[PDB]
RNA sequence: UUAAUUGCGAUAACGAACGAGACCUUAACCUACUAAAUAGGGUUGCUGGCACUUGCCGGUUGACUCUUCUUAGAGGGACUAUCGGUUUCAAGCCGAUGGAAGUUUGAGGCAAUAACAGGUCUGUGAUGCCCUUAGACGUUCUGGGCCGCACGCGCGCUACACUGACGGAGCCAGCGAGUACAACCUUGGCCGAGAGGUCUGGGUAAUCUUGUGAAACUCCGUCGUGCUGGGGAUAGAGCAUUGUAAUUAUUGCUCUUCAACGAGGAAUUCCUAGUAAGCGCAAGUCAUCAGCUUGCGUUGAUUACGUCCCUGCCCUUUGUACACACC
RNA sequence: AUCUCUCUCUAUGCUCUCUCUC
């Protein structure tokens, strides 16, 4: 069997999987194509690492993105995250350094994670207060 | 423009040039005419951004709250009120369909439109509670560039939800009229009179 | 194991809580071996606080 | 979908079970207007009519508007059964009603002339003016009358 | 904030004493020589140690030093 | 090369199946059509009087060819959503339990949904064929 | 709005000859130039919408974005 | 005891306590200090701590 | 009329409330003047700044 | 200087001790290690479907192989690192690079001395003392009552609508919690139009409920400036459920009833990043009931990065006819 | 020799008290 890199992607608490590996053209949403996701507007989200890469790039890929978690647009983040993930890990397993270099030079023209994991996650709600930080309704008189 | 031969289904616009130059969803965010001298890291412009929906940290260091996308603060500024807190979803869609607008009416670039609208409404002389004991005493103080930025989107915002507090018009469309408004012809939206009206009374005190 | 309370035993001052947790570790291990022997095995050396429990099927 | 422009056809403002109708409501919500008559129960005796709901007040021909009173008048015979209309059950027939307009209101009066009659507390409550079904009057209710 | 204990420098200080052979300006080397030479409880505190003393020993090779 | 129902459009493939299925004389519709809310957490029933409960029914298919083990209650959880308590805030309330149920019979009385022997109910292959006709309409009607 | 939900023969006529010139084509511009206010104008934006007339821009629903052809 | 595990080591927290409160009252005069409960499946052995054992004893 | 001078320099913040930075502006059209300008608002070094006001200047304010 | 009696340093003080910090607890990073039908893959069988020449999407406890995600355990990781300047060039600070991350990395948890005549004997078998002690203030049973209403405040919720509401249809979460010496969380299949019944089984726990298919959101509609399909209070009438017991609607569900309410005076609270707010959920209470709290997680802004003007606080000096200490 | 330069009303308040053993 050819060999295949497996990545994942996180924002919040939403999980990625990513699995890369050489075949026809696949770019895979679960069961679904990236023509899809959901939201219609961040479909370009999604689509932006292999915009930015060139598509050319994908004509021996195969894509599969196992997602879990978060809500919506966190999903959306984390499988655009792997898939940045997936082709820089497919780079330095199959190809280059240098094309891994241009990689991350497309990327980093944003750094909207993509190759990076995400900080910033949700903070504790203390109590006496609604929110984490938000106290509550303070009364006097 | 050079269709790239997958197994999955990609729409012909992506196969197209898209993927040589990287310019919005189907935008020119080239053009580039900021029509006061300077004043870019303070609009950004430059990074041609996809979608105006974009999760970093700009809160986080003094200035780098400039390095967000235009169309994205004004996204974000639209973004307001009980009803309207979240959903930047619905904020881009307004966005983009306030630029649909822009493109129907009297043509150009909207982004350009929009750069525009945002330098003529903004002030240069501002007012501040300085005191003089507490009492209705203010000094002509002139604004920073960014604060001033920020202002002028937020009243840009501001008049659209005057405009579309119980009301036929569809938020998006009468924010495009504002910001045309704003940009030159009238001048007689609310955010840009708002401005003026407050240079006015900035200039008639010191 | 959380329990959310209120420091205060009689309720007037400031709204104060404490969860007291109590974290519970579990572990196991599948063994796949003999009879007597395994048994005799399976029952020697004893922590204190922690507790074994071996099951059946045979 | 209707490409159909209409020409002088539709009269506006109806009188229609004596109480005043307005015009180009959604039908089932030009009825609602009507007391006894409500949104859910006004668009299921539209169906029943098999009137389309996407029309006009006005456009309503006779016969229709004929059908329509019928089925609210005599709701049980055009497979409307309990969980469906007013006074279900009842205290006076046995058999369940679907009051309307002028009606509803006097059946109300009948049952707390009743209750006053039989002193319930109930009854009391609404003889003083007070409020009734489980409220605090320590902040309910300052309105008056 | 980044303004250090006194306990922290005291050691720092201590280890400028007793091992100036040994110690350099790789962190991570120094590190480990904390480690091994310095009985700490915790990692974090002996991390700052290793930083302090790489500060000092900067601090030597531009010239003698108070204290 | 070919079409499955996960890689075809959501709303479009759904209406397409109910086209479909009104098309077709075989559907074993309740004597309580658009007279039911479809949710108990629901104020208002659906509009446009004929159909609706067709386009459920598809939906419910779609979902049972996407997962495995779907029993009424899971349907019941999926459908519904938050009730309009008035004042007071909106829990999430299920749909209305026994449209839910019907419409499944209605499926198996069809031959497109079975039963699996670990609780709830499957796809059948007959069930398959027709849901992948209907997303090669769908193509067909793109492009 | 003093009613005006009606899709009026003249009010047809009147529409056709003025969603020309103007670039764009919506309900609340409609509303706005007196005419139809509410409903019935999405009816009548939908129905000038079969072949030509307007062309649309718009892939979205709620808010209609339209085009008259040059 | 047949129930959960986590409810098991919770109610063996709540004897422990239980044990060391009644320690505490009635082994006054035998100076009581502490409590351990080691638990073998067959046999419960408990861990009194004492400064006059004779007394403790009896 | 229309004027815009570059900052160089701070000369701290001062006001009752505060906020209200003191800046040092130098003039892109003739270098020969640095004056002290009142300017509301988040502001750095190497930022050109408009002027409707034309040769008014404060220092404190209170 | 620093968040800091945090440092550096000047030094009738020197050496200290609390406190802070460190420390723990988690949240982030570990394609590193140990590992795993109670966690997911990978290939291939076994089949199902459409292309059919390989294929895509699945189902199945078939093997076998691992471990990146899910779990944990040992550990590692950042210490302000690297420069750049500024500062008696010491202490440090702001900017840039690299980094999962440079605000003490975020938030906690423990919190010193000294008190307050703060709070409680209505947590207790923690009690001094006074009282009542047999028609008892003990005790339990029956029934009310704390839930009464001309009013006045304090929390909170729902709204005042188009970013809406109302329909469809997309579809995605994390903390939990749940059976024995009782009557739990409840799936799946038939009843009913809802609630909720009902025969069955699974689950006294990573397995089953539960992937808690959660909302808010997303798309196609319908309605369209109207106290109007916005608002759902108040009223009727009816069907269930919990309970020995629902009237003074327990709650739930169906119905009809449609008021005040056009963004809110003077006032004032809360908040500087996964934060504010929106939105749910679970838990606590619980037989039944959440508008409540307590914890999660979705959605995710705007504006500061500062000053002491108001409100406090900290030390230093100062003046006090004040120590019940400016009340 | 380098300061620079800010600002006004605001009245009153009655409820104790405490030591040891060297
Ligand atoms: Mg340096
Ligand atoms: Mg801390
Ligand atoms: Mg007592
Ligand atoms: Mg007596
Ligand atoms: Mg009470
Ligand atoms: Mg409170
Ligand atoms: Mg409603
Ligand atoms: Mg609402
Ligand atoms: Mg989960
Ligand atoms: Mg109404
Ligand atoms: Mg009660
Ligand atoms: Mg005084």
């Amino acid at each position: 069997t050819v060999p295949s890199v497996q990545t994942f992607g996180k924002k919040k608490s939403a999980t990625a999987v990513a699995h890369v590996k050489a075949g026809k053209g696949l770019i895979k949403v679960n069961g679904s194509p990236i023509t899809l996701v959901q939201p219609e507007i961040l479909r370009f989200k999604v689509y932006e690492p292999l915009l930015l890469v060139g598509l050319d790039k994908f004509a021996n890929i195969d894509i599969r993105v196992k997602v879990t978690g978060g809500g919506h647009v966190s999903q959306v983040y984390a499988i655009r995250q792997a898939i940045a993930k997936g082709l820089v890990a497919y780079h330095q397993k199959f190809v280059d350094e240098q094309s891994k270099n241009e990689l991350k030079k497309a990327f980093t023209s944003y750094d909207r994670t993509l190759l990076i994991a995400d900080s910033r996650r949700p903070e504790p709600k203390k109590f006496g207060g609604r929110g984490a930080r938000s106290r509550f309704q303070k009364s006097y008189r | 423009f050079v269709p790239v031969e997958l197994a999955t289904t990609i729409p012909v616009e992506i196969q197209q040039a898209q993927q040589e130059i990287k310019l919005f969803n189907k935008w020119s965010f080239e053009d580039v005419e900021v029509k006061d001298a300077s004043l870019v890291d303070y609009i950004q412009i430059s990074k041609p951004i996809y979608v105006a929906h974009t999760a970093g940290r700009y809160a986080n260091k003094r200035f780098r709250k400039a390095q967000c996308p235009i169309v994205e603060r004004l996204t974000n500024s639209l973004m307001m009120n009980g009803r309207n807190n979240g959903k930047k979803l619905k904020a881009v869609r307004i966005v983009k369909h306030t630029l649909e607008i822009i493109n129907v009416l009297t043509d150009q670039n909207p982004l350009q439109v929009v750069v525009d609208a945002i330098i003529n409404s903004g002030p240069r002389e501002d007012t501040t509670r300085v005191g003089g004991g507490g009492a209705a005493r203010r000094q002509a103080v002139d604004v920073s560039p960014l604060r001033r930025v920020n202002q002028s989107i937020a009243l840009l915002t501001i008049g659209a939800r005057e405009a579309a507090f119980r009301n036929i018009k569809t938020i998006a469309e009468t924010l495009a009229e504002e910001l045309i408004n704003a940009a030159k012809g009238s001048s007689t939206s609310y955010a840009i009179k708002k401005k003026d009206e407050l240079e006015r009374v900035a200039k008639s005190n010191r | 194991l959380k329990i959310s309370t209120r420091k205060t035993p009689n309720g007037e001052g400031s709204k104060t809580w404490d969860t007291y947790e109590m974290r519970i570790h579990k572990r196991y291990i599948d063994l796949e071996a003999p009879a007597h022997i395994v048994k005799r095995i399976t029952q020697i050396t004893i922590e204190p606080g922690v507790d074994v429990e071996v099951i059946i099927a045979a | 979908s209707l490409v159909v422009q209409e020409q002088g056809s539709f009269q506006h403002i109806l009188r229609l079970l004596n109480t005043n109708v307005d015009g180009n409501i959604n039908v089932v919500y030009a009825l609602t207007t009507i007391r006894g008559v409500g949104r859910r129960y006004a668009n299921l005796v539209c169906k029943k009519a098999d009137v389309d709901l996407h029309k006009r007040a006005g456009e309503l021909t006779q016969e229709e508007l004929e059908r329509i009173v019928q089925i609210m008048q005599n709701p049980t015979h055009y497979k409307i059964p309990a969980w469906f209309l007013n006074r279900q059950k009842d205290v006076n027939d046995g058999k369940d009603y679907h009051s309307l307009a002028n009606n509803l209101e006097s059946k109300l009066r009948d049952d707390l002339e009743r209750l006053k009659k039989i002193r319930s507390h109930r009854g009391i409550r609404h003889f003083w003016g007070l409020r009734v079904r489980g409220q605090h009057t320590k902040t309910t209710g300052r309105r008056r009358a | 904030g980044r303004v250090r204990t006194k306990t922290v420098k005291r050691a720092s200080k201590a280890l400028i004493e007793k091992y100036y052979p040994k110690l350099t300006m790789d962190f991570q080397t120094n590190k480990r020589l904390c480690d091994e030479i310095a009985t700490i409880q915790s990692k974090r505190l002996r991390n700052k140690i290793a930083g302090y003393t790489t500060h000092l020993m900067k601090r030597i090779q531009k010239g003698p030093v108070r204290g | 090369p070919g079409v499955s129902v996960r890689d075809v459009p959501a709303q479009d493939f759904i209406n397409n199946y109910a086209s479909f299925l009104q098309r077709q004389g075989k559907l074993e519709v309740p004597g309580y059509v658009d007279i039911v809310k479809t949710s108990a957490g629901n104020e208002l029933p659906p509009q446009d009087s004929e159909g609706w409960f067709y386009k459920r029914a598809a939906s419910v298919a779609r979902h049972i060819y996407l997962r495995k083990q779907v029993g009424v209650g899971k349907l019941n959880k999926l459908y519904g959503g938050a009730k309009n308590r008035g004042v007071r805030p909106h829990k999430h309330v299920d749909a209305s339990g026994s449209i839910n149920r019907k419409v499944l019979q209605s499926l198996e009385k069809l031959g497109v949904v079975e039963i699996s022997p670990k609780g709830g109910r499957r796809i059948s292959d007959n069930g398959l064929r027709d849901l992948d006709r209907i997303a090669a309409a769908t193509l067909e009607d793109e492009e | 709005a003093k009613h005006a939900v009606v899709l009026d023969q003249d009010k047809f006529d009147r529409i056709m000859k003025e969603a020309p010139t103007y670039r764009y084509v919506s309900v609340s511009v409609l509303v706005d130039r007196f005419k139809l206010g509410g409903s019935l104008a999405r009816v009548a934006l939908r129905h000038l919408e079969n072949e030509g007339i307007i062309k649309p821009v718009s892939k979205h629903s709620k808010q209609a974005i339209y085009t008259r052809a040059t | 005891a047949i129930i959960s595990k986590k409810r098991k080591l919770v109610a063996d927290g709540v004897f422990y306590a239980e044990l060391n409160e009644f320690f505490t009252r009635e082994l006054a005069e035998e100076g009581y200090s502490g409590v351990e409960v080691r638990v073998t499946p067959t046999k419960t052995e408990i861990i009194i701590r004492a400064t006059k054992v004779q007394d403790v004893v009896g | 009329p229309v004027t815009l001078a570059k900052v160089i320099k701070v000369l701290g913040r001062t006001g009752s409330r505060g906020g209200v930075t003191q800046v040092r502006v130098e003039f892109l059209e003739d270098t020969t003047r640095t004056i002290v300008r009142n300017v509301k608002g988040p502001v750095r070094e190497g930022d050109i700044l408009v002027l409707m006001e034309s040769e008014r200047e404060a220092r404190r304010l209170r």
